């Protein structure tokens, strides 16, 4: 609190004492106008911060004062499309109708004062007032009943901002006790002007995964999930494509999501996720892309995460960071070969009938798989399997004998399975050995921080510690 | 497997033991007091028994798999029962003590009647005689 | 070496004559507890006047200026709030004949290891008028002689630039009658000090004791406490360990660290409390020797001290004086032999056969002795003939085999057989455990630190971390 | 929300033009603009786009024909167009994304450019 | 017998 006794910057010290980005504040119009002044000399009228204003701070007029930062959240009743007459007409009917209740229940006679109380007031003293009476009103598709205090139950409250040209504009409604908002993320607009280098608020796209990237329902329990989770905005196809489709909150973790989460505590970022709309990863076809890396290239996103693979043609395009979790290829079979030159995989004319492989097609690995050597492939074109878990199943049923993927989720399925039946040939072979790391746009100025703060929690032992969490050996 | 609160097998859920605890305890107040282990607690709130004889006799009955308890009860429940065995050591460390309504008149008795009996060893006579020597 | 945040930086004009009210406004605008400030001595008077104008010179603050200021050094002049700190060479006080005769004797040096290199006196030259001279190589190796000399234990050793290096200063500051006064030396990159805490002034000469900096005590025991002296590698000791006086005016710096360092640390964070260790002097834990009551205990019943922190155990006799917190760790009672079927064994319980003649510990002035000696009075007077000199000398007694048992407590013991020559142990173990009782913090009678303490430390206990600082201190290999 | 594109025409090949799209919106600032090019028997394909930070990238196929901007204080991104080809004959469309909404994939009615001798 | 994250052999030194 401030003593506006002391006028003098007194006031600016123990206003400067404070940092954070939402304020909220409660004092009246006049005041309004000096602090918010005072906030504008030292920087809090910034572009990163957040004011929340009650209604009686200057909603009772349409000619808004000076030094009001542009963007402003406040509720109020000034209900810009109602009218007097309106309000007139259901206060009429609160007076006729609740003192009809009264009166005609007890052939009740308001009677009135001979003048203004000079002295004939005290014979209707003993007069029962409309009180026990007027506090139920009905009628006009709104329970108008009153309080002790005074106050509706049932009131009319509105949320508006400060537009652009100084006009005020109506945002959301409120009614039944739910938060209708025209807005479903935040604008984001600047502050009142000379003042603008808006180079923040970063936007993420993430892909849905192996343990790297878990999605998850909103518990309904409060409409939100538990802490340490971060909402995400996954778009929908619509329902039949009949029209709407509806952006729905659900919250979304994993362990990529993890690390930028507290790599994001000594950078100072403000993020939101939207998660991928078509594909998968990504194909270079036809001179043209679609997936995350097609979203970067057409700045969809600055950042992009998750389950991201680091390859030749990839990094023609785009930029990557240094990678921070070693992966590859590798080979999966039930419970007989010695790997990529095994004289089995070279010719399926062996007198065993042929066998099948898993190979997951509008890859990583295919690209790669078809640069060496093709023959191999045209034989993988008649048997393209579907998913990851549609696949481990017909290999366990026996319509697949040799599943190939990259080994950084074939570890986890095969430790969090049942009966360890399923392992990797060898004792952890790998090929092509590969890392996992963060793809961002060229030329950005973000490369030098967002590669040094990488590299230095992986010297604080922090991998190996989020490594354990959700990487767990049954088998091991 | 049974052992120490380090397995995959109690980490993340399983058919194949199912744990619980008496509903409204200290137990559920401290597995609720970590982000860690929000999916045990969940666990944990899908399903649980109030009672403490009733749970010993359905495990005695090969209905439960196993389940978690104080130290004191639980080891004298199992010697002094048949066929009862205590998995693995303790974990978290608590004490029992007497509870009085706060600025009470009574503190500075009861601390040092509780020493003269700590330094008598006749507390430890009590214990022999109710959880030492079940003949 | 440390982050070392710092606030902002001011300019101001400080001219003889002109408008004060802009750098007077902004003067007022400002909070910081240490100022450092740097100018001339009529900028000095009219900053300083300012400032005791503006409400910045009471008790909270403290001003820092460096020798370009203080003028005179003998005369003290007035609106000088008491407190202020500055750093001046040696020799201040001494004489002007002192003085000469050093800078006589440096010169008569310089010569002196001169005339062994070329044989005679380096030449004089001299001319007022006429102003000649190029480069002279004799001269200029005179100047290159002279910049090092030695004796008069000082020392005067001069850079290419016109200033000595590796110099012996005093810290100076004004005492509470308005006289100056040495405070701190500074000899080969270690600094000291004439007090460990700083004291502050309130209006009158009655200084402020004020809240926080809780005075605790300790002494060198089991690794709850290891006392370690600081090593050269930076002139002193590295962070892990703070720094602890040996009580005793004079005091050398050590630094302590250990079991009990390491959670009063934590604790600090927490509550935000300030602090200042210190050893004790007399020793021996505790005693009641007529009332006189020494160590740890005696240090915090006569108002000499806050808390007492380390190894203590709760019984009656102590509780019934001083107030205490929550265990934290279990203890009691233990045995120990070479590699008996408890206390109320007939070998410790009747001490008349002359065959197994046994032994034991009771270190004496110890928390059990008292126990021992008041339960059981045969064996008080029959362990009269018992090994005698430290938690280190019973180890090497009992592994030569001039003794049979030993009896101290839990915790130490169990963990002294951690790390040993061989694999030493004990009777069956925990399950042999007698007046089982813990550590604890002990605090002055009726305060409400001792409420906070408590309800904190059992935040912690609850929180699970003493399971971690347990297996970093409280590990062994057999 | 809606926007209208205008713009096109006849010109020769070299010749120049300045299409426009527009829409109404209090938050103008926060809105990726894009354009698109759909000729018959080809698939839709992006030509230009701007990003809400400042930045400007170009697709490597017809790069340097073309340019973007935008005005932050009038609702308007027009595309100013150069040294024209037959290869750009199409119709070209503009669009936004993000800030909001739901359904995202915004096309006006379209503007057809056409480049021949 | 020796952990290289930690063990009690080299977390503890001894002349050994
Ligand atoms: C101060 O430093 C100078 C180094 O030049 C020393 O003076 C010379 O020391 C060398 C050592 O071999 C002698 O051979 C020369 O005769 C000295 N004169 C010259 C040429 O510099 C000087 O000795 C040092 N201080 C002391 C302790 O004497
Ligand atoms: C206990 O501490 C006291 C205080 O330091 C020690 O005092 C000695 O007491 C014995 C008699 O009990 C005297 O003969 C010595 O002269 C005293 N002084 C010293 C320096 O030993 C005592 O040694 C400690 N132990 C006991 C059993 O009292
Ligand atoms: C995989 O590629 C085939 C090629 O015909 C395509 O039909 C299919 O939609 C692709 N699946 C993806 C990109 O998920
Ligand atoms: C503790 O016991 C004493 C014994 O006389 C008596 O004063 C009272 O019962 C208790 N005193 C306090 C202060 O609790």
């Amino acid at each position: 609190t401030l003593d506006t006794s002391f006028e003098d910057a007194k006031t600016q010290v123990q206003l400067k004492k404070i940092h954070s980005s939402v304020i909220l504040l409660y004092s009246s119009k006049d005041e309004a106008v000096l602090i918010l002044s005072e906030a504008r000399s030292l920087g809090l009228t910034g572009y990163d911060f957040f004011w929340i204003v009650p209604s009686l701070v200057s909603g009772n007029t349409e000619l808004i004062p000076k030094e009001f930062p542009s963007g402003l959240i406040s509720v109020s009743y000034d209900d810009w499309d109602y009218s007097l007459e309106a309000r007139v007409r259901d206060g009429i009917g609160i007076l006729t109708t609740a003192a009809s209740s009264m009166l005609e229940k007890f052939s009740y006679i308001p009677e009135a004062k001979a003048s203004c109380y000079g002295q004939m007031e005290r014979p209707e003293v003993p007069m029962h007032t409309l009180h026990p009476f007027m506090v139920n009103v009905t009628w006009d598709g709104k329970d108008l009943s009153f309080t002790e205090e005074g106050y509706q139950v049932h009131p009319r409250l509105v949320v508006i901002v400060l537009n652009k040209d100084r006009e005020w504009e109506k945002v959301g409604k409120w009614e039944n006790h739910t938060l209708s908002l025209r807005h479903a993320v935040w604008p984001r607009y600047k502050s009142f002007s000379d003042s603008e280098p808006d180079d923040n608020h970063l936007s993420i796209v993430t892909l849905e995964e192996a343990p790297f990237v878990i999605v998850e329902d909103i518990d309904p329990l409060t409409e939100t999930c538990v802490r340490n989770t971060v909402p995400c905005r996954k778009f929908v196809k619509i329902n039949n494509s009949t029209n709407e489709g509806m952006n729905v909150k659900k919250c979304c973790k994993g362990f990529s999501i993890d690390i930028l989460k507290k790599l994001s505590r000594t950078v100072k970022f403000t993020y939101d996720l939207y998660l991928v709309t078509n594909g998968k990863h990504g194909k270079k076809v036809n001179n043209v892309w679609n997936g995350m890396i097609g979203e970067v290239v057409y700045q969809r996103a600055v950042m992009a995460v998750g389950s991201l693979t680091i390859n030749e043609e990839r990094s023609e395009v785009v930029d990557f960071s240094v990678p921070f979790v070693e992966t590859g290829i590798s080979v999966m079979v039930s419970r007989q070969v010695t790997g990529l030159s095994d004289k089995k995989f070279q010719r399926p004319h062996d007198y065993s009938p042929p066998f099948r492989f898993g190979t997951v097609p509008n890859g990583s690995t295919e690209r790669n798989i078809r640069n060496n050597y093709p023959y191999m492939h045209q034989y993988m074109t008649k048997f393209n399997q579907k998913g990851v878990e549609d696949a481990l199943v017909s290999l366990k049923t026996g319509k697949l004998d040799a599943f190939i993927y990259d080994a950084a989720v074939l570890n986890y399925k095969a430790g969090r399975d049942e009966g360890c039946k399923l392992v990797t040939i060898g004792s952890g072979y790998i090929f092509a050995t590969t890392g996992y790391g963060i793809a961002l746009q060229k030329g950005s100025p973000w490369k030098r921080q967002i590669d040094l703060a990488l590299l230095q929690f992986v010297g604080d032992g922090e991998m190996e510690e989020l490594e354990t969490l959700w990487l767990t050996g049954i088998c091991h | 497997r049974i052992t120490g609160i380090n397995d995959p097998r109690l980490r993340n859920p399983s058919d194949k033991f199912i744990y619980a605890t008496v509903k409204q305890s200290s137990v559920d107040i401290y597995f609720r007091r970590q982000v860690e282990l929000s999916t045990m607690y969940r666990h944990m709130e899908k399903h649980n028994y109030e009672s403490a004889a009733e749970a010993i006799q359905a495990v005695r009955d090969n209905k439960l798999h196993a389940f978690i308890w104080d130290s004191a009860v639980l080891e004298f429940e199992a010697s002094q029962k048949c066929d009862l065995v205590t998995t693995g050591e303790l974990f978290f460390r608590s004490g029992f003590g007497i509870g009085m309504r706060k600025d009470s008149p009574w503190k500075q008795n009861v601390s040092l009647s509780i020493l003269k009996s700590h330094e008598n060893g006749f507390m430890e006579d009590l214990d022999k005689t109710w959880v030492r020597y079940q003949e | 070496h440390v982050s070392w945040r710092l606030l902002d930086v001011v300019t101001l004009e400080l001219g003889p004559g002109g408008p004060r009210a802009r750098t007077q406004r902004l003067l007022r605008q400002l909070d910081a507890p240490v100022f450092v400030a740097y100018c001339s001595r009529e900028e000095a008077e009219v900053l300083f006047a300012e400032a005791a104008q503006a409400g910045l010179v009471g008790p909270g603050h403290v001003w820092l200026v460096p020798n370009l200021a203080l003028g005179s050094t003998d005369a003290p002049p007035a609106t000088f709030p008491v407190g202020l700190i500055s750093v001046v060479t040696e020799s201040w006080r001494l004489s002007l004949r002192q003085k000469v005769r050093d800078g006589v004797a440096i010169l008569a040096l310089g010569a002196h290891s001169y005339w062994r290199q070329h044989g005679t006196l380096p030449a004089p030259a001299g001319d007022c008028r006429v102003h000649p001279g190029p480069v002279s190589p004799a001269r200029e190796a005179f100047y290159r002689h002279l910049l090092n000399v030695t004796w008069e234990g000082r020392d005067f050793s001069f850079s290419p630039g016109g200033y000595l290096v590796q110099p012996t200063m005093v810290v100076i500051a004004l005492n509470r009658h308005r006289l100056w006064e040495m405070v701190g030396r500074w000899e080969h990159g270690v600094l000291y000090m004439k007090y460990p805490v700083w004291p502050r002034y309130s209006a009158s000469l009655q200084p402020v004791v004020d809240s926080r900096h809780l005075t605790v005590a300790t002494l060198e025991e089991r690794p709850f406490v290891i006392v370690e002296s600081p090593d050269p590698g930076t002139g002193g000791c590295v962070p892990n360990t703070v720094p602890c006086r040996r009580q005793s005016a004079p005091y050398t710096k050590l630094c302590c660290k250990g079991f009990c360092i390491d959670i009063l640390k934590k604790l600090a964070r927490v509550v935000k409390f300030s602090y200042d260790l210190y050893l004790v002097t007399n020793g021996k834990h505790g005693k009641r020797v007529r009332g006189v009551w020494n160590g740890m205990i005696g240090e915090v019943y006569y108002k000499r001290a806050d808390m007492a922190i380390g190894s203590l155990t709760i019984n009656e006799e102590r509780s019934e004086i001083v107030d205490f917190s929550v265990p934290f760790v279990e203890t009691g009672i233990s045995v120990m032999v070479a590699r008996v079927s408890g206390l109320s064994d007939k070998k410790f319980q009747r001490p008349q056969d002359q065959y197994p003649p046994f032994r034991f510990g009771t270190v004496p002035n110890g928390s059990t002795e008292r126990n021992i000696r008041s339960n059981y009075r045969d064996m008080h007077t029959h362990m009269v003939k018992f090994n005698q000199r430290s938690v280190e000398d019973a180890l090497t007694s009992l592994k030569m085999g001039k003794l049979d048992a030993f009896i101290y407590d839990a915790a130490v013991l169990n963990y002294m057989a951690g790390k040993d020559e061989g694999c030493k142990l004990v009777t069956i173990g925990s399950g042999k455990v007698f007046a089982t009782t813990g550590y604890g913090i002990a605090m002055q009678k009726d305060s409400h630190w001792k409420r906070a303490i408590d309800l904190a430390l059992l935040q912690f206990l609850g929180d699970g971390e003493t399971q971690k600082l347990e297996t970093v201190w409280l590990s062994g290999i057999c | 929300v809606q926007l209208q594109e205008s713009g096109g025409g006849l010109v020769q090949a070299g010749g120049s033009l300045r299409l426009s799209c527009a829409a109404s919106a209090a938050a103008a600032a926060a809105a990726a603009a894009g354009w698109y090019r759909q000729a018959p028997g080809k698939e839709r394909a992006a030509a230009a786009a701007a990003a809400a930070a400042a930045a400007a990238a170009a697709a490597d196929s017809v790069k340097g024909r073309f340019t973007i901007s935008r005005d932050n204080a009038k609702n308007t991104v027009y595309l100013q167009m150069n040294s024209l080809k037959p290869e750009d004959t199409a119709v070209y469309y503009c669009a936004a994304a993000a800030a909001a909404a739901a359904a995202a994939a915004y096309w006006g009615q379209g503007t057809q450019v056409t480049v021949s001798s």
